[PDB]
């Protein structure tokens, strides 16, 4: 079932949450470009995540998710084993989002099928990145990982550098970092991590506006060229000149903004 | 490649028209014409090796022999004269050009940047010389940055540059690989002086013809910050 940019009356979500209860064979659910709803989305998480089913992928994007809706899911993570894709990202948690995240992060101890975990954004969830590391290291199938829509400082890349030490997955392909606050001193600090991620398919590491030193341009071109795939990576928000774009190797696609 | 012995040191002033560097480095003091000629002779030797390579129509086939030949030598490049064969040498003969111990870049055409600012490798030690600089353009600084960064170790010699004063910290701050810095009869501001005293990974520092005397906190005040300084 796909619901893409469909306007709701803020009541129908409740009735659907009930109707969905009998769809015991449903496996895939997409909810995309939701209008402002508020109450009505929590009914989906209350009705679902229980009365167990075969849902394989739950992709609610930009769906006005509340911290309470996240808490409800956390409580209900004892159900829906076999679930592999859990999104609920591209979504800002207005209040107590970090608490809701902390509760689910310390769980998922029955969810052995989790891949491509995307996280909700809170102000400032960054203070808990180490809480993700706590359990991310326990999942050997994290082919994809997305940490989007928030400021990421030099301190945070050092924390991630520890994450990327690392006891290797040897199956990591997709890294999504939509924005950051990384200085010209690096960035570079985690370069060489790519040696443990030779099968990277794509990544972004995008920003608002940043002008890299020639040294960083050189390190990029001499590192990404050693990757097996590099299937259309992007560098959105990076001020590369014609001279720098000449240095960057023949990537399948290249985006600067 | 098996010949390491120099042999006869007479004449051989044909190569490298700037025999006395056109009034630059290696001037009145510390001449030793015998060593100057040796540098010229080895530089022409390296060029000969490159020319033999170019005419061998063996771009990669004979890379092993050329590696042994070039290893341990120095190459001099004039920024005002960069022959086409240098581009092919650096681009098509990897692990040999990089086997050179030193590359001397004596000055800023964009071509100089294009040659050095490549994605093939980082150079071991680069020796950059600045000479006829009455003005330092913002573009020139940008171009130098691109060149300075393409190395593991940087040696910089600034002689009689008038446009550098007030911009020395601006240039030096673009590359942390600097370990050897010399300034010959070239003025500077206190901010530039403080910057030099703020770089703690320097091994060599040489100041010539500085006539300011009253330099608060400067190289004449303490200079105890450069704990790694040997010369």
């Amino acid at each position: 079932l796909i619901m893409d940019n469909i306007k709701m009356n803020e009541e129908d979500a409740i009735k659907l949450a009930e109707g969905l209860k009998n769809l015991k064979k449903m496996c895939l659910f997409h909810l995309t470009h939701l209008s402002d709803i508020g109450e009505g989305m929590d009914y989906i998480v209350k009705s679902l995540s229980s009365e167990p089913c075969d849902l394989e992928e739950i992709q609610l994007v930009s769906c006005c998710l509340s911290a309470n809706a996240v808490k409800i899911l956390a409580q209900n993570l004892h159900n829906l084993v076999k679930l592999s894709i859990l999104d609920l990202s591209e979504n800002y948690l207005e209040k107590d989002g970090n608490e809701a995240l902390h509760e689910l992060i310390d769980r998922m101890n029955v969810l052995e099928q989790l891949t491509a975990l995307m996280l909700p954004w809170g102000c400032d969830v960054q203070g808990s990145l180490s809480s993700l590391l706590k359990h991310l290291e326990e999942v050997p199938q994290l082919v994809k990982l997305g940490l989007k829509n928030w400021r990421l400082t030099d301190t945070e890349i050092r924390i991630l550098g520890a994450f990327f030490g690392k006891n290797p997955l040897k199956n990591f392909q997709q890294l999504n970092l939509a924005g950051n606050r990384v200085s010209s001193d690096g960035w570079l600090a985690f370069m060489g991590v790519f040696e443990n991620l030779k099968q990277l398919v794509f990544f972004d590491f995008s920003t608002k506006e940043f002008l890299p030193d020639p040294a960083l341009v050189r390190k990029l071109s001499q590192v990404l060229s050693k990757l097996t795939f590099l299937q259309e990576a992007r560098l959105v928000g990076w001020q590369f000149d014609d001279d720098d774009l000449s240095v960057i190797t023949g990537a399948f696609k290249l985006v600067t903004a | 490649a098996a010949v390491y012995q120099h042999g006869c040191l007479l004449g051989l002033s044909i190569a490298k028209r700037p025999l006395w560097r056109q009034e630059s480095l290696q001037s009145v003091k510390n001449t030793t014409e015998q060593e100057i000629l040796k540098a010229i002779n080895i530089n022409s030797f390296v060029e000969c090796g490159i020319h033999l390579y170019q005419e061998s129509t063996s771009k990669s086939a004979l890379s092993q022999e050329f590696e042994a030949f070039f290893q341990g030598k120095s190459l001099y490049i004039n920024s005002g004269n960069i022959p086409d064969y240098l581009f092919d040498f650096f681009e098509h003969l990897p692990n040999c050009a990089s086997a050179l111990d030193f590359i001397k870049l004596d000055f800023i055409p964009s071509r100089a940047v294009s040659l050095f600012f490549n994605w093939k490798q980082e150079f071991r030690t680069l020796e950059v010389t600045l000479r006829d600089f009455s003005k330092l353009n913002k573009q020139d600084i940008r171009y130098l940055g691109k060149i300075f960064s393409s190395a593991t170790s940087l040696r910089l010699q600034i002689k009689r540059c008038a446009g550098v004063a007030g911009s020395l910290s601006l240039v030096l701050s673009t590359c942390k690989n600097i370990y050897s810095l010399m300034v010959e009869a070239s003025p500077l501001t206190i901010e530039d002086e403080r910057h030099i005293t703020s770089v703690t990974n320097l091994k060599t520092l040489s100041i010539h013809d500085l006539q300011n005397q009253r330099l608060p906190g400067g190289l004449t005040d303490s200079l105890g910050n450069l704990k790694n300084l040997t010369k």
